[PDB]
């Protein structure tokens, strides 16, 4: 099974600032990773699909990327709204796994 | 008047490799555009120059359609203007291109238990190719052999699964119009 | 515009079988594919299984492949979920969702797994 570790499980930061998140593979699922935000009790949304490629309605300040087993996300600029749980899914092979999930925490 | 031979050019058991890469043209047919648009058999269905929904009803002189197995990562490379393996190498897209890109998961029928190895692929060539253009070779590269083998298995991820893709390059040359969408009664 | 809601009892007694139903509506259920998601309490994502919109092509997760059955049922634009001899530890916030999808003016194009639309979630607890 393709486990998925997201290396960051806790991310201290400020707003406004930059933000980068890892998502790192066991084996190569060839660019087939989609990341997600989930706020508290609430339901998750898509963010980005194919690894690279932003969902339709998506802030500009997304931004996915990499190949092989190793994918980014990062956020330029932070709002009041974009502290939440961030996770990472492969869909290359059958059992499709998706991450722990990382948080992002305001200092 | 006859519909189009889309039908074997779609469901032929066989298709050549990416860098010996299929092609034939319809000459005279009405062509239905529109069913090949609503099956739900299709992956992807890019269309690059002209509208898929508008594609019923605008006749061109000449249509051409271009039928190679390629893997699943490699899809993208088939558009204008990106670069990669296929992309330099085995089959070039104009930039001003005016046609469509069909293509569709094929793991059930192109792969085989113990691997498949009868799809080629360029490897190594000295420069990239002129838009539309073929080539076989067999020399040695100045190190190698440049054909490949991919080795499709069901056991593999979609990105090395076989994709069946077509692409459907239109024309508009100075001749009369044959290839009109079925006018409707 | 396109929308998931669940339909289902909110506790199951042990050993007992667990019933779900995704009611789908301003959108047609053939032509798409769809999946069951579930959350732990505390815990991430999980995959339950998916099944085609037309055709029922129907694929498990393995580790759970013995005790679900994901049916489609076109006639009223509904899918459903069911899963027997459920314990203790399958306290859960189960989505459905949707397999992405993206048609432009200029074509479409379908995604391998990405979930796009999804439910609002509805949590079932088990208890004796
Ligand atoms: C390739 O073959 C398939 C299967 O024979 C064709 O799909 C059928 O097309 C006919 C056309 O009238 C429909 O009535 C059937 O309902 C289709 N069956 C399925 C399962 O889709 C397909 O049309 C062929 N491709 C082309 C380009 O003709």
């Amino acid at each position: 099974e393709i486990v998925m570790t997201q290396s960051p499980a806790t991310l201290s930061l400020s707003p406004g600032e930059r933000a980068t998140l890892s998502c790192r593979t066991s084996q190569s699922v060839s660019s087939y990773v989609a990341w997600y935000q989930q706020k508290p009790e609430q339901t998750p949304r898509l963010l980005i699909y194919d690894a690279s490629s932003r969902a339709t309605g998506i802030p500009d300040r997304f931004s996915g990327g990499g190949s092989g087993t190793d994918f980014t996300l990062t956020i330029s600029s932070l709002e009041p709204e974009d502290f939440a749980v961030y996770y990472c899914q492969q869909y290359s092979n059958w059992p499709w796994t998706f991450g722990q999930g990382t948080k992002v925490e305001i200092k | 008047t006859n519909l189009c031979p889309f039908g074997e050019v779609f469901n032929a058991t066989r298709f050549a490799s990416v860098y010996a890469w299929n092609r034939k043209r319809i000459s005279n047919c009405v062509a239905d555009y529109s069913v090949l648009y609503n099956s739900a058999s299709f992956s992807t269905f890019k269309c690059y120059g002209v509208s898929p929904t508008k594609l019923n009803d605008l006749c061109f002189t000449n249509v051409y359609a271009d039928s190679f197995v390629i893997r699943g990562d490699e899809v993208r490379q088939i558009a204008p203007g990106q670069t990669g393996k296929i992309a330099d190498y085995n089959y070039k897209l104009p930039d001003d291109f005016t046609g469509c890109v069909i293509a569709w998961n094929s793991n059930n029928l192109d792969s085989k238990v113990g691997g498949n190895y009868n799809y080629l692929y360029r490897l190594f060539r000295k420069s990239n190719l002129k838009p539309f253009e073929r080539d076989i070779s067999t020399e040695i590269y100045q190190a190698y052999f440049p054909l490949q083998s991919y080795g499709f298995q069901p056991t593999n991820g979609v990105g090395y699964q076989p994709y069946r893709v077509v692409v459907l390059s239109f024309e508009l040359l100075h001749a009369p119009a044959t290839v009109c969408g079925p006018k409707k009664s | 515009q396109l929308q998931l809601q669940e339909s289902g009892p909110g506790l199951v007694k042990p050993s007992e079988t667990l019933s779900l139903t995704c009611a789908v509506s301003g959108g047609s259920i053939s032509r798409k594919n769809w999946s069951w998601i579930r959350q732990p309490p505390g815990k991430g994502l999980g995959w339950i299984g998916r099944i085609s919109g037309s055709g029922g092509s129907t694929d498990y997760n393995p580790s759970l492949k013995s005790r679900v059955t994901i049916s489609t049922d076109t006639s009223k634009n509904q899918f459903s979920l069911k899963l027997s001899s459920v314990t203790a530890a399958d306290t859960a916030v189960y989505y459905c969702a949707r397999v992405a999808y993206y048609e432009d003016d200029y074509g479409y194009y379908y995604t391998e797994g990405a979930f796009d639309f999804w439910g609002q979630g509805l949590r079932v607890t088990v208890s004796s």
